[PDB]
């Protein structure tokens, strides 16, 4: 079966790089989109970041020129560099992997998801 | 501020002699390779030739070119490479290729203030390997890219990987539908023709084929036929009109699948080991038929001895097919 | 020096958009052709393949010089430079020159002003196809070159004596047909923006039936016959009879596709769909002959037997009677 | 005399203006603005992993050089005019190859507002590639991307912009789909930011998605493969006295499979997995097997256990049926309900 | 005398702006349009595209170009055009076009002494048409050819078919190998865009496929294979041999033509008119052999219910296949 | 320092200079030095009768107009420096398309001697016509020639000749040899003069012979078509009183062979004539037809004249084997010798 499995997170003084990666097993994600979403407790699941076959980086208005994504088609892993990361950033990131069908910034176009990894902000 | 940079480029263009390279008479001329694979497709047996699109940079250092006074990197308009000189650094192996040209010509000049110049252009060739496809479709095969310059031979320019194994990137992200890239390599050289000794420098890849499609289609089909050829031994020997419709069926059924197998399979005039296999199992098929017309030319003035060759050949048969594959896959594999 | 004199001179005030003698008689060209081969004739597409060495020849009173030399041989530098007639091909439906390895022309011009401006060119002509005859049919495919812009005021063409010469003729490409002869015409073709001289130049081709000998009427007939073994078959053979009367059937089917691999989607019964549909007829109605003699042997025993009787001799005339009608029609008759 | 007027004004533009040098070079990052309009969506070739689509492409800057005063405010000036003035260097990252139509003249245009701002369109036909997962052939649906940007300016020197909201910037016309066997449901309209080995680079990308129309295979493959199969169980009904009857039923059942089989590979392209129909072929293709080796069961039990060849005769008539029945409604809700 | 024809020919190119159309800031230019229509072929089914021949022609007049002296229609040299402004006419739906370059570039331009240039060209268009082929084989096409102006709005431009309804000639020449051509329509209109409102020129034809060739190919193979599916009525139901290799076989010949015709026809992935008339013919074969299977399970036990059966068989079948083809060849006709 | 040394010498050179003259117009007899060095031998169409190779295209001759003293004294000039001075028109007499590479610079070389000789090289992909015979086929031999010669002068102004002794003037590459089906079997080298209306022109020839292996025929056409053959008199060993075995038996080897047969010839080009091989299959399915009306006559004859049918059959179990055993040995040495 599919696992995707992450890895990373923490506890930070309210910025500083905290780099959160994640890992694929089971299927080769060299034609997928691999992409990176937050779910604040209670909020919503938001979108912040993907990067597609042709390594294309796609980001959200609020996360824009502060995350960036990077993958490793050879250990077929996606990471996230969480830099000045702020208190209202607490919240759990999720790993997602799909085709991007009806919009690649829509959560419903993934076909697979991670376990969550909890990062939480210290004022 | 604007105005100045016009003054720099008219300074440089004006003089210079498109039909002399860097250091004319002097050092040769270091070119340095980058090369930015986009994709790979179309790996054809039947033209044993592959299609690649890259994006393919040169640098080299030019001291004509050098400038003072502005703190940039002019990245100048494309035509602009018209006016200058560049390499004719060629595929030696290329069959058909071309620059793309939409919207404009795909290619990047860009000059620094040292005189070091980066051409890179976008280019999509259809370069020929020859295949080895006597073990198809269990084979590996062994496709090359061969850069070289035409003109100029080691005394006038040398080449080189920029960054050494790293000049080459984006293979991890290539996937065929049939093979599976395994290693690339990067190798420099140098070639003596009849002309001079000229450098070159290679970038081969390692393709092994994927295994998985052939046995839904060409293996197990032929296989499941040979098993049903044997349903004539568990037959009663004198149902003349059951066992010889059975027997020449699966034959047709066998002529069947192969001549339509033979026109998808790409067209390769000569002994692979799929048709080996093929043939491998038509005689077990033609055997089988073969088979029941002895004992149908004995069971009635032997009907004892009739019935010993049924029951032999319901262990004979299964037991020689089992062996048969052992050797073939063994042998292949 | 003296030579490069000559052309200087004669390209100083000489301008290439007006033709010789422009308001004072049409130009008149001779024009010659040598077919070096006949590419595939293209079935489907209605198309035929030429490669020609073609050749024109004038007079411009533009290009005289006096000098020692009578014949100036220049390469294909000069054709950019002065009148060149504006001829192409009307029928043609991609042609184009060679260039490799540089452009296959020649130009060579005499003291009295003669031009002789000469090209290497593969031209695939459009040549309408009567496929009634299928596949014993004949066809004379033209190749027709006008001038595009001059009316029959101002150029006109004309045959010299030797007008179109053939080399090696048995080193061809034409296989599936046989060069029989060519004919050249001239004739005025009138169009919304004046008249045109045409000449034309018309390739008679006839078919080879020595494939279809093999690949369709041998095979189709042999199951014909093969479907008559069952009249002489006992009748009490109920599986033996229906077995082969149905296979034959299913044999006929595999053959039919193959006829028409060859041509296009003509919607008129050629020569070969009518031989085959007629084969196709045969083999059904041997089926359903023995189905009418099984439902009588229950009732009526006598006349069942005299049935197959018959059909031994009635099916083998039809056929026999009907190649006579087929053959004749298509070979003599016309 | 008038006409004269607007030939000293182009003389004057030109006049002291290089093109090789783009718009407030080492000042300020050139904006361009796109938008497209998509005549019509080409067909899309499965076994290439490809699309085709006609596009009027069109790009809109500013330049300071080219600020006029006169009569008119906008020239409507001809292609001959672009070549002579900084044009933006667009290229498409995925494309395979496109054409620009120049017939019977370069399909181009170029407007100067007395502005400076520059309108510049042009006539497009895209290649693209779509890179595709069938592993739900036919019950499948794609998102072929369509990513362009500019080839020598990284983001320092030129950003691209959409002209209006995203969503209203790529306009597909109505009687512009020349899908046959595809559904063109609709587009999404992105950006984002490459990252080459010479800089960053701004790429404007733009999805479409399709949804394959499975009514061809369901009369060509599914239903004949249904029947044939369907076919084979009628032989559980004939007496088992009739051996040649049956033998020759079970045997020409799996000849016709394998025809089936064997037309139903050509519509497939060459994989190397298990689509939804080599599953269904495959399954189908293990029924009118067992149904022979069945028959031979039944037939050697015969004449010397009569009362085991009809038990197994009598449950076949209904195990077989039923099993089919199952495996056509675990299949058809896994493949729909996706 | 031809000294003065140079003159005034080299005077009038002297100050002439290429780069703006006649009357330019003013009334918009007329032009006229005519097609003398060569040749049509390839009309694909795969493609959706057909292949045209034309020699388009078109007509405007030109003040800066008016000579006097010359009573004559001077016909200059293709090259002259380079040096000519000429209306930039695009046709909307083309996909492969090209002007044809044997001997020359087949072009013509005709000055006139008042001013009017005549301009001709001879191109090999692939313009697309979209079909509807529901129908098929009777089914009736419409593709056209969209004429337009690119740069030049209705405020510049005008078109307009020069010579009426005659415009365009030589329709009925056109000898296409399988449709029939019915009519063809000249229709003159405007088109907005985002950007302005341009003239266009639309030539539209009306196809009709001749199905002469479908009746020999596809529906007479599969009808005489449905009759023969009855035979198996007329033969006593104690034959189980004779009867079930009859009604398996034609099944069987049922599907060679099916996937026959599916690799020769034209391939069109969604349902046609050809595929509910062989699918229909394949249900009528599978009945009659599903209808033995029901009278060899009962003829041992119940002879009369099974001889019923049968004599009724040769009533229903034969009636209710013709009332197939008088619903099918009435909804599709 | 040296550049504008070098800058001198070319401009110099051009100056007077016109291209429109052959070297030694009126003096003398212009000769040129060839030779061709085979990179790589294309593929062979059977159904085109024509092949693809691919060449270094070497030119050789001395023109006294560029004569230089300087530094070096050889000058290797960019592909540019070629357009401007003559060149012989050298083209293939049986060429078709042919395509000069232009990747990523024109595939040119040019170098000046200090006497004026000059080197031209070309990197060309020629594509040329070959008659073929394929009454043998497949086990036919061609020799596939390669012409060219000067197109505008006559042998009267242009001379070619090989740089080399002839048969090492055409180096063939190790490696270089794309042919499948095909042994090349060495080539030859020869020069002739052709005659035309418009003079005698010199013309280079060169040979390449071929030879088909038949390796993959064998397994795929010839081996299927006997057993099959093999299959029919299977036939004649069956008791007469199986009437369907018998004649099931026959009707599908006639119907195995019509796959058999149709299929084989698809492969072969579209000709009009009786190959080798279109012999095989004909006579092999006259066997399996007169295998088949054997059995008829025996079917007709039982019950009436039983002595002369059994005879009938013992006789056809020795007749059939021999007659295609002989027909085979016959046929085999009728082609396997040529
Ligand atoms: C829509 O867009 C398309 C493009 O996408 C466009 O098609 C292009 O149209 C232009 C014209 O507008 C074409 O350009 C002309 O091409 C002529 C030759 O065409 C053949 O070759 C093409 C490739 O060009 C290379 O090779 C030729 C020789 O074959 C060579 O002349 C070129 O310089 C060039 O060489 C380069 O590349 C080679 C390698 O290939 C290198 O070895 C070499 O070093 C160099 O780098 C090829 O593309 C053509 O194929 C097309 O056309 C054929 C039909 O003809 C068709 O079947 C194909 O499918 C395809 O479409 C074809 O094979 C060339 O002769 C023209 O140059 C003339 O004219 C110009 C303009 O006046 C002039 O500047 C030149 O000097 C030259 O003048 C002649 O040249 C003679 C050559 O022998 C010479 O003898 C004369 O003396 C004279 O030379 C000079 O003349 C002056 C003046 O008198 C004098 O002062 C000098 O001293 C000297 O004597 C011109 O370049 C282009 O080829 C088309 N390309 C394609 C792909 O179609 C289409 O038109 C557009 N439509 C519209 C409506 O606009
Ligand atoms: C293949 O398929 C194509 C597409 O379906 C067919 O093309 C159509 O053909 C028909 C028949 O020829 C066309 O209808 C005719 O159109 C002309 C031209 O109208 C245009 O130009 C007019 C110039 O004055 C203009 O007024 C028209 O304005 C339209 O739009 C405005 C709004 O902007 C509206 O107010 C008008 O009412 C118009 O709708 C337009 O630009 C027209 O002159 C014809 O008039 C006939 O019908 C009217 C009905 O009132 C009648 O009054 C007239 O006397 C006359 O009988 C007619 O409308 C149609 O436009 C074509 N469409 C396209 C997209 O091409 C093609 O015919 C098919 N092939 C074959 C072989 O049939
Ligand atoms: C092709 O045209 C030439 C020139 O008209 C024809 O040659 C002439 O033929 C006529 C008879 O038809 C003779 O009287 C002339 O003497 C011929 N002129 C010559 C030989 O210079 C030639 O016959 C034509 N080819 C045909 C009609 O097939
Ligand atoms: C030059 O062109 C004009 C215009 O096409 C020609 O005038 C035509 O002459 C014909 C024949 O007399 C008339 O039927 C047309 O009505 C005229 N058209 C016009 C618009 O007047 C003129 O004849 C041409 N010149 C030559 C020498 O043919």
């Amino acid at each position: 079966q599919v696992q995707l499995q992450e890895s990373g997170g923490g506890l930070v003084q309210a910025g500083g790089s905290l780099r959160v990666s994640c890992a694929a097993s089971g299927r080769t994600f060299t034609t997928y989109i691999m992409a990176w979403f937050r779910q604040a407790p209670g909020k919503e699941r938001e979108f912040l970041a993907a990067m597609d076959q042709g390594r294309i980086q796609y980001y959200g208005d609020s996360v824009r020129g502060r995350f960036t994504i990077s993958r490793d088609y050879a250990k077929n892993s996606v990471d996230l560099q969480l830099d000045g990361l702020r208190p209202e950033d607490t919240a759990v990131y999720y790993c997602a992997a799909g085709a991007g069908f009806w919009g690649l910034r829509t959560a419903s176009s993934y076909h697979y998801w991670g376990q969550g990894t909890q990062v939480t902000v210290s004022s | 501020n604007m105005s100045f940079v016009k003054e720099t480029v008219d300074k440089l263009l004006k003089g210079y002699d498109i039909r002399l390279r860097p250091d004319f008479g002097g050092p040769p001329v270091c070119v340095g390779m980058n090369i930015d694979i986009a994709s790979i497709d179309m790996v054809s047996e039947v033209n044993m030739d592959y299609t690649l699109t890259m994006y393919f940079q040169q640098y080299w250092r030019d001291k004509r070119l050098a400038y003072s006074g502005i703190p940039l990197n002019l990245t100048l308009d494309n035509r602009v490479a018209d006016q200058l000189w560049v390499p004719d650094t060629y595929f030696l192996n290329d069959k058909k290729s071309f620059v793309h040209g939409v919207t404009v010509k795909n290619r990047m000049i860009r000059l620094h203030p040292d005189g070091t110049v980066l051409y890179g252009l976008r280019i999509t060739t259809t370069a020929a390997c020859m295949m080895d496809l006597r073990r198809y479709p269990l084979d590996e095969q062994n496709c090359t890219l061969e850069i070289e310059s035409y003109g100029y031979t080691t005394d006038d320019i040398e080449f080189y990987w920029r960054g050494g194994d790293k000049a080459v990137t984006g293979v991890e992200r290539i996937e065929l539908p049939q093979f599976s890239i395994v290693e690339h390599r990067l190798v420099s050289r140098n070639v003596v023709f009849a002309t001079g000794a000229y450098p070159r420098l290679s970038l081969s890849f390692r393709l092994k084929r994927n295994i998985g499609y052939f046995i839904l289609q060409t293996y197990m089909p032929s296989i499941l036929i040979t098993i049903l050829s044997w349903v004539s031994f568990w037959i009663n020997y004198d149902a003349s009109a059951a066992r010889v419709a059975l027997g020449i069926t699966t034959v047709l059924t066998m002529t069947t699948i192969n001549t339509h197998l033979r026109e998808t399979l790409p067209k390769i005039p000569y002994v692979k080991a799929i048709d080996m296999y093929l043939m491998g199992c038509f005689v077990f098929v033609f055997l089988a038929l073969l088979e029941y017309a002895f004992v149908n030319y004995i069971f009635f003035s032997q009907p004892a001895r009739a019935a010993a060759i049924d029951r032999w050949s319901r262990i004979v048969f299964p037991f020689t097919f089992s062996l048969f594959n052992l050797v073939y896959w063994l042998y292949y594999v | 020096g003296d030579v490069t004199v000559i052309l200087n001179n004669l390209l100083e005030g000489y301008d290439n958009k007006l033709r010789p003698d422009i308001g004072v008689k049409p130009t008149l060209i001779h024009t010659d052709m040598y077919v070096n081969s006949i590419g595939p004739v293209n079935a489907i597409n209605m198309e035929y393949t030429i490669d020609i060495f073609f050749a024109q020849t004038w007079y411009d009173r533009r290009l005289k010089f006096n000098s020692t030399i009578k014949v100036l041989r220049l390469n294909s530098n000069m054709v950019g430079k002065i009148w060149i007639p504006d001829t192409f091909f009307r029928n043609s439906k991609k042609a184009d020159a060679h260039w490799i390895t540089t452009p296959n022309r020649m130009l060579r011009i005499w003291n009295d002003g003669r031009v002789l401006y000469t090209l290497r060119l593969t031209i695939d002509a459009e040549c309408q196809l009567q496929l009634h005859n299928f596949p014993m049919d004949e066809h004379s495919c033209p190749l027709e070159f006008s001038s595009y812009g001059y009316p029959r005021e101002e150029i006109v063409y004309q045959w010299k004596r030797s007008s179109v010469e053939v080399g090696d003729t048995r080193s061809w490409r034409l296989y599936q047909f046989s060069f029989v002869g060519l004919r050249n015409t001239t004739e005025v073709v009138k169009t919304t923006s004046g008249d045109y001289v045409v000449m034309s130049v018309y390739f008679d081709l006839s078919r080879r039936m020595g494939y279809f000998t093999i690949q369709t009427y041998i095979p189709c007939t042999l199951i014909v016959v093969l479907s008559w073994v069952s009249f002489w078959i006992n009748k009490d053979a109920v599986p033996a009879r229906t077995s082969l009367g149905i296979t034959t059937v299913l044999t006929m089917t595999t053959l039919s596709t193959i006829a028409r691999k060859s041509l296009p989607k003509v919607s008129y019964v050629t020569a070969m769909d009518l031989f085959v549909s007629v084969c196709f007829i045969f083999v059904f109605s041997a089926l359903v002959e023995y189905g009418t003699l099984h439902y009588f042997v229950s009732s009526q025993p006598a006349r069942a037997a005299k049935m197959d009787s018959y059909a031994r001799i009635f099916f083998p005339t039809a056929f026999c009677l009907f190649n006579l009608v087929y053959w004749v029609s298509y070979l003599y008759l016309g | 005399d008038n006409t004269t007027v607007f030939t000293r004004i182009l003389d004057r533009l030109l006049d002291g203006y290089d093109n090789r040098l783009r718009p407030g070079l080492g000042e300020r990052v050139t904006e361009v603005k796109t938008d497209i309009f998509v005549t019509s969506f080409g067909p899309v070739s499965d076994h290439d992993m490809e699309y085709t689509i006609d596009v009027f492409f069109r790009q809109s800057w500013k330049d300071e050089r080219l600020k006029f005063k006169g009569p008119m405010t906008v020239l409507r000036l001809n292609n001959l005019m672009a070549s002579k003035i900084w044009t933006p260097d667009t290229f498409f990252h995925n494309g395979k190859k496109s054409v620009a139509h120049n017939m019977t003249m370069p399909n181009k245009l170029l407007r100067i507002t007395e502005d400076g701002t520059l309108l510049y369109t042009m006539r497009l036909t895209v290649r693209a590639e779509c890179p595709m997962h069938l592993e739900d052939f036919p019950m499948d649906a794609h998102a072929c991307p369509l990513k362009f940007g500019s080839y020598a300016y990284t983001r320092a020197e030129v950003v691209y912009e959409w002209t209006r909201e995203p969503a209203r910037s790529v306009v597909v016309a109505e009687d512009g789909s020349r899908l046959n066997q595809y559904d063109l449901l609709g587009q999404t309209v992105d950006s984002g930011i490459v990252q080459s080995s010479t800089g960053e680079y701004v790429v404007m990308t733009t999805h479409f998605h399709l949804k394959r129309k499975i009514g061809y295979f369901v009369i060509q493959t599914y239903l004949p493969c249904i029947m044939t199969v369907i076919l084979s169980q009628v032989s559980f009904w004939l007496n088992r006295e009739s051996v040649p009857a049956r033998t020759v039923f079970g045997v020409t059942t799996v000849l016709t499979m394998t025809t089936l089989s064997i037309s139903a590979r050509n519509s497939l392209p060459k994989v190397a997995y298990a689509t939804a129909m080599d599953w269904f072929i495959a399954v189908c293709y293990a029924f009118v097997f067992s149904a022979l080796i069945e028959f031979a069961t039944v037939n050697y039990f015969t004449k010397s256990q009569p009362a085991r060849a009809a038990k197994i005769d009598r449950l076949s008539r209904i195990a077989f049926p039923l099993l089919f029945g199952i495996f056509n409604l675990v299949y058809w809700a896994t493949y729909l309900n996706r």
